[PDB]
């Protein structure tokens, strides 16, 4: 059975360089390629090449010739991705891959190894330390929404309650979206009747335990 | 956008059958062998087929794989609950430089209740960050179902991109999805505007949310 396992999750500030692994076992390492490709957030996958177990050499799709490279352990049946001066759009999760060597004769070095995928290693290019959020009230007959933006905190998790937790009928904790910087943002919303907006009392508190942060904040219209 | 099309969602109820297509170039899909993957979170990307229409062992038969001319497609004939993950059609293509090309994903779900549209909240920003010299537009998206969407906005009547960051769709309690847009503006960008607009296409259709200073 065809196995590829690979290096654990990566945080690099920009500029900086990574190196990710991929184990492989199963088979015979230098009878056949390794495949590499990667997937940006929302992207569709991107091929980044391959490389030769036998005699070592690379092969680079355009768009990934220059600050990556393929190499290779043989003794310890590892590839390795290294990426130099890191960017922004480097952020994503870079997959090995290989044939089910099975159904590949004795030997294959080419581009068609794309049969079997490692699990993947996320690679995030931020320059994020340790941060609690800025907390901002969200305000605009029938329903309306009020909220706290709970902004710009490292790392996950944040807590989120509304009058001490009294309040829980119509909240909604939305999950964090985790911007270029490396800093997570996310949002708490309180769905409402219109009448209520000003003229009823409504806190969200706030909780970001690596920073020892509590905030409780008060939201009103306008 | 990616070099092949896929649609973002398809859908059906459990038995029934759907397609999804893959539409390329002649110097990719129609010249060239194409595999299908499917991606379900927690597992690592699987082979679904090769070669147009091979089932790797283990891979059911109402799955079934095709080419013609520049497009490839892949049935699923009787949806059944393991079914739903992300689908990604892939092709060497021989015009860049030679690359293999993908798709830019199929969302599969069986339904287990109606569709339903998103409600869409757009909050402007506050006193206190524009008191802080900064600026962030929030537009929240809640209960749609298939979940995808695809998140513009636009300053005025301009579309923008940057300063927005969107995050993918999350399951919520009720099975339904959620989903956040955040524009971020300087205070002077947000002030010199006479509205922003944040526009939500779910399954084809698009709701606009629109906040003014």
């Amino acid at each position: 059975q065809v196995q590829l396992v690979q290096s654990g999750s990566e945080l690099k500030k920009p500029g900086a360089s990574v190196k990710v692994s991929c184990k492989a076992s199963g088979y015979s390492f230098t009878s056949y390629s390794i495949n590499w490709v990667r997937q940006a957030p929302g992207q569709g996958p991107e091929w980044m090449g391959w490389i030769d177990t036998n005699t070592g050499n690379p092969t680079y799709a355009q768009d990934f010739a220059g600050r990556f490279v393929f190499s290779l352990d043989t003794s310890v049946t590892t590839a390795y991705l290294q990426i130099s001066s890191l960017k922004a759009g480097d952020t994503a999760v870079y997959y090995c891959a290989t044939y089910y060597v099975d159904l590949w004769g004795s030997y294959r070095q080419d581009y068609y190894g794309m049969d079997v995928w490692g699990h993947g290693t996320l690679v995030t290019v931020s320059s994020a330390s340790t941060k609690g959020p800025s907390v901002f009230p969200l305000a605009p007959g029938g329903t309306a929404a009020l909220g706290c933006l709970v902004k710009d905190y490292f790392p996950e998790p944040v807590t989120v309650s509304w009058n001490s937790g009294a309040l829980t009928s119509g909240v909604h904790t939305f999950p964090a979206v985790l911007q270029s910087s490396g800093l997570y943002s996310l949002s708490s919303v309180v769905t409402v009747p219109s009448s209520s907006l000003g003229t009823q009392t409504y806190i969200c508190n706030v909780n970001h335990k690596p920073s020892n942060t509590k905030v409780d904040k008060r939201v009103e219209p306008k | 956008a990616s070099v092949v099309t896929q649609p973002p969602s398809v859908s059906g109820t459990p038995g029934q059958g759907v397609t999804i297509s893959c539409s390329g170039g002649s110097s990719n899909i129609g010249s060239n062998p194409v595999n299908w993957y499917q991606m379900v979170p927690g597992t690592a990307p699987k082979l679904l087929l090769y070669t147009n229409n091979q089932r790797p062992s283990g891979v059911p038969d109402r799955f079934s794989g095709s080419k013609s001319g520049t497009s490839a497609s892949l049935a699923i004939n009787g949806l059944q609950s393991e079914d739903e993950a992300d689908y990604y059609c892939a092709v060497w293509d021989d015009s860049l430089s030679g690359r293999w090309v993908f798709g830019g994903g199929t969302k599969v779900t069986v339904l287990r209740q109606p569709k339903a549209a998103p409600t869409v909240t757009l909050f402007p920003p506050s006193s206190e960050e524009l008191q802080a010299n900064k600026a962030t537009l929030v537009c929240l998206i809640s209960d749609f179902y298939p979940g995808a969407v695809t998140v513009a906005w636009k300053a005025d009547s301009s579309p923008v991109k940057a300063g927005v960051e969107t995050t993918t769709p999350s399951k919520q309690s009720n099975n339904k999805y959620a989903a956040s847009s955040y524009l971020s503006l300087t205070p002077e960008q947000w002030k010199s505007h006479k509205s922003y607009s944040c526009q939500v296409t779910h399954e084809g259709s698009t709701v606009e949310k629109t906040v003014a200073p």
